[PDB]
RNA sequence: GAGACCGAUAGCGCACAAGUAGAGUGAUCGAAAGAUGAAAAGCACUUUGAAAAGAGGGUUAAAUAGCACGUGAAAUUGUUG
RNA sequence: GAAGCCAGAGGAAACUCUGGUGGAGGCUCGCAGCGGUUCUGACGUGCAAAUCGAUCGUCAAAUCUGAGCAUGGGGGCGAAA
RNA sequence: GUGAGCCCGGGUCGAACGGCCUCUAGUGCAGAUCUUGGUGGUAGUAGCAAAUACUUCAAUGAGAACUUGAAGGACCGAAGUGGGGAAAGGUUCCAUGUGAACAGCGGUUGGACAUGGGUUAGUCGAUCCUAAGCCAUAGGGAAGUUCCGUUUCAAAGGGGCACUCGUGCCCCGUGUGGCGAAAGGGAAGCCGGUUAAUAUUCCGGCACCUGGAUGUGGGUUUUGCGCGGCAACGCAACUGAACGCGGAGACGACGGCGGGGGCCCCGGGCAGAGUUCUCUUUUCUUCUUAACGGUCUAUCACCCUGGAAACAGUUUGUCUGGAGAUAGGGUUUAAUGGCCGGAAGAGCCCGACACUUCUGUCGGGUCCGGUGCGCUCUCGACGUCCCUUGAAAAUCCGCGGGAGGGAAUAAUUCUCACGCCAGGUCGUACUCAUAACCGCAGCAGGUCCCCAAGGUGAACAGCCUCUGGUUGAUAGAACAAUGUAGAUAAGGGAAGUCGGCAAAAUAGAUCCGUAACUUCGGGAAAAGGAUUGGCUCUAAGGGUUGGGCACGUGCGUGCGGUUAACAACCAACUUAGAACUGGUACGGACAGGGGGAAUCUGACUGUCUAAUUAAAACAUAGCAUUGCG
RNA sequence: ACGAGAUUCCCACUGUCCCUAUCUACUAUCUAGCGAAACCACAGCCAAGGGAACGGGCUUGGCAAAAUCAGCGGGGAAAGA
RNA sequence: CGAAAGGGUCCUGUAAGCAGUAGAGUAGCCUUGUUGUUACGAUCUGCUGAGGGUAAGCCCUCCUUCGCCUAGAUUUC
RNA sequence: AAACUUUCAACAACGGAUCUCUUGGUUCUGGCAUCGAUGAAGAACGCAGCGAAAUGCGAUAAGUAAUGUGAAUUGCAGAAUUCCGUGAAUCAUCGAAUCUUUGAACGCACAUUGCGCCCGCCGGUAUUCCGGCGGGCAUGCCUGUUCGAGCGUCAU
């Protein structure tokens, strides 16, 4: 009976959601992520596994702020306005 | 279950507004490739991981 | 006529916090009602004992009746019973008076001994 | 910026809402899938059907291009001889 | 139907006999549950990657069971297969 | 052209391509149980056969076995095919509409598809507490990711007072933070109505808890912080800091006994319904009362008098008493008990009018008893078992103490009554399974609980029924072989077969009777026998109430008596005996040991090879040895 | 004592057998609807011979007539063989 | 020819209902027992080899009733 | 003779090979140096008149300001643009801003939209009650400030 039968057995939860990466991989007794190793401060990685790195690696989210810095350094971070622009 | 907490509640929340077929007017738009909503979800047949 | 009931809580699960009663309503309809666990009647801190003329509550429902409900008026009233402290009384003033023997003797012999030492 | 490279089973897993859909408790695993036409001009109107559709009649240079859509092989199938 | 208890008959007494009372036990028949003995059983690309029927073991406990928690592969756990 | 191949005609088609000489390569396929994709024969074949079952009319529609209404017939049978939950799912819930696809047949139907709607809380949970356990801090390891550590080898902090040498002084000791339970602990909400879909959440009525502020009444005080009772203790109040003590929270399993609620059962009455060839003053249905309060009572226990052998009281169960019993009189823990408020105005039942709808309106009732080795929950007093003795914390209260604070300019820092103010956040639909979870599925598997009616019967056995649900699992016809499942068979009776495998036989209850062996407990229901229906009777086994004078005046005495061994009323189930009577059957279905003589073997109860082995295997109590102060 | 442990025997009992027969439900069957898979070099009547002890195809004979349905278990196929 | 019916032949075993100086006994009312009487009461007796079934693979019936009829379609030296 | 089976042909099926195409890969070469507590990379949840995704954005949400250009956007709807202009646009550029809940993630926690503390402001009858809003409160370390402790060394 180690099979069928035995998987209707199967109705708790040994991960939940991790609050850091969005995976359901937080072992909800030992509370740690198995994906990202939440709660550590460094976020998992290994050499090991190429795919496992690009999935998660820069770039493959949104860049909110680092899409913007290669502008500003074109430009030379400067500051300021256009003269005789409308403003205050 | 009845008894779920605020986090998973909004989760079903977003999946619940995201179930829908896409609108007609996206078809008739130039260019379209777009024939059908390829993410849909339905209760009994891919479930939702939470 | 409908006889058989349901929880009206969450909890399926018959522990001691679940416990029900069945009342007929105005209705004319049988129905569960959840209840209190009962309480406890105050012990004396001495024998044991269960205290006469003190009511046996939930120990947060003590804080809504007022004092002469709470004790019996007669030094340790409410803590301790009457042969309890009748038996205090009585052992404090033989111990006492022991005492105050035990010291009469001890300044006698005190008294024999200075005498004989001069 | 280029090539004596590959040309949708090739070339990156991915030319497409692809590290997506989907699977696994989890670490992880991980696809398939491009091409009407120059232009939607994507079939008015009539007719038969409950409808899907069919037949007339149309559009087009071509429907022997009908959103199953360029070309349209073979296995395999139907009709006719 | 174990200790304990009541009455009657004996016995110098200790004890003996008789009739009741009582309700012990990893006791026993047996329902649910748990388990899984047997059958030229059903099924054999199955309802099912172990299911179905009858029969059977156990059934007040070394009984059954939920949730929370602990033990992690050079390991654990093991009434030891 | 020997050949690999090359060239041309015809048809199709739509945008690029070829010859020659050199250069270059991811350059030539039938195989690799080759890779990917596509397609055959098998073949309109195997099959679509567990869970008893469907039928008639009408409507809808193009079309109806599997849509709906009505009419019938059945099934689940209260350990349900019922009514609700926990986990898991996540909109599957409700309304309206619907082509295809899916619902292994159909489909107008659907958990499918499309558009919309739906989840209302101070009182239910979460939130708080701690459990097993987990993680910070100090500090120590480790090259390091990090490991240990949770009270430590830590300066880890609270309170009070102060007009002076004004810029201080005094008191105290216990440590250390956090997470961890929608079943443990825990402040408080009930009834009626209402929606298509929510409701202890909305609406109405009636309440409660926690916290705060500040009044009024009442209380206390000129004997300053109440009075009464011999006492147990009572009463609406009736001061109480530090520091302490105690209680509650707070606790196993099993057995019988008693009380209470609910359910079941019996009788009468009003109203309604059914039956009515005959019978049936009939059979069935409604007849209810919440939280919250007031009041009167309810086992244990405790108090007073008094002093018991001729020992007494007393439980089903033998405990209690000069450490004070019995008796008499009291005090108290304990209500899901009676009455009253809530509250009849509600709910329910019946009737008479009105009514296009909107809408209703008005009458009559809702009463009185009884029973129990019944079922269920709850409470109480007992008892048994342990080399097992069966959580913690938050939180609340009482007491000891007597610091302060307190009156007649009246005072009040009164746990009494009434009044005033406030109560955030999140969950709340539905399923909980032969279709809403897991098993690739709408899979005969698996998956934690609560409520649980009538008859038979020892019985939540089997069988039949009420409430509430279903009538869903491709259908129609025929009845060959061989099957699967269920049965019977003359005569013989194990001749069958490796082997009595399988089937048959036995089976409930009352009574008679019961060997060897034995660890004296058992063996034992040993073995072997007699009986059992129906009807009409008889007998036995119970409860409650109730005694004569003389005075005072319904109680007090002083007497007198144990034939109340009597009357009146009330009540239920067992047991035994007898006659009569039908018979092929009488535990008439169902349910339900075959028995015996021996041998081997393991002491027994127990446990394992999930998915081929359940056993002489393992464990076990007992016994023996070794090491350790 | 206890045992789903292995063995021999006796009584009772019977379709185990002599020796088979009969009945019921569901299939199989026929119809409407729906509709797979395994497997498949090519195919399927035999006899004798075919040195390597093997023939289905070769040699020599027997023979040999469309298209089919229910069954069957010799052969070929068929055992996650 | 078909559907009924009637008669036969078979199968079971005496229908429903009514009645009875049959019935073990029990309880009332009075003549207090003289079938005393009335009531109930398994069963018994009579009406009653009665009632029920009978071809579905039984038999007979111009002469006991009712209905049907010289088709339709397909094919053929 | 038909049917059936097989062979050959035409047309029609089935299927997606071939040919041509290519806003994509692959390899080489050249240039450049720029993430984050001033809160990154990553995650979640939201935002359009009519969007589920992709893309863009953050409650100022398919975007705001500024500069430039100079008349669109387009699937539908609805509006334009004084066109001789502070001006369309899903435009380009981009120096000013906004930037939800999180995350090294920082009051303590988080399987809870749980529980606090400090200081202001506003409103509701309010010296006390209730509510809202704003700014803050992690750790290690450095420099400095200030308040301290110890017969540790001294002076007086
Ligand atoms: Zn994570
Ligand atoms: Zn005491």
């Amino acid at each position: 009976t180690k099979g069928t039968s035995s998987f209707g057995k199967r109705h708790n939860k040994t991960h939940g959601l991790c609050r850091r990466c969005g995976r359901r991989s937080l072992h909800n007794q030992k509370k740690v992520c198995a994906s990202c190793g939440y709660p550590a401060a460094k976020t998992r990685k290994y050499n090991w596994s190429e795919k496992a790195k690009r999935r998660k690696v820069t770039g493959t989210g949104r860049m909110r702020y680092l899409s913007t810095v290669p502008r500003r350094f074109k430009n030379g971070f400067r500051t300021g306005v256009p003269k005789g622009a409308r403003g205050p | 279950p009845s008894h779920k907490t605020f986090r998973i509640k909004q989760k079903l929340a977003k999946a619940q507004k995201q179930n829908r077929p896409i609108p007609q007017w996206i078809r008739l738009r130039t260019g379209n490739t777009i024939r059908y909503n390829a993410k849909r979800r339905h209760w009994r047949k891919t479930r939702l991981g939470l | 006529a409908p006889t058989r009931v349901t929880y009206r809580r969450r909890n399926p699960y018959n522990t001691t916090s679940n416990r029900t009663r069945v009342i007929k309503t105005p209705g004319g309809q049988l129905r569960v009602l959840h209840i209190k666990k009962r309480g406890t009647a105050p012990k004396c801190g001495d024998c044991g004992i269960k205290l006469p003329g003190i009511p046996a509550l939930r120990p947060r429902e003590y804080a809504t009746i007022s004092k002469p409900k709470k004790t019996v008026q007669r030094a340790y009233g409410g803590s301790r019973c009457g042969n309890c402290v009748r038996d205090r009384i009585i052992r404090a003033f033989l111990i006492e008076e022991q005492k105050i023997v035990k010291k009469v003797l001890k300044e006698q012999s005190q008294a024999e001994k200075k005498a004989s030492k001069k």
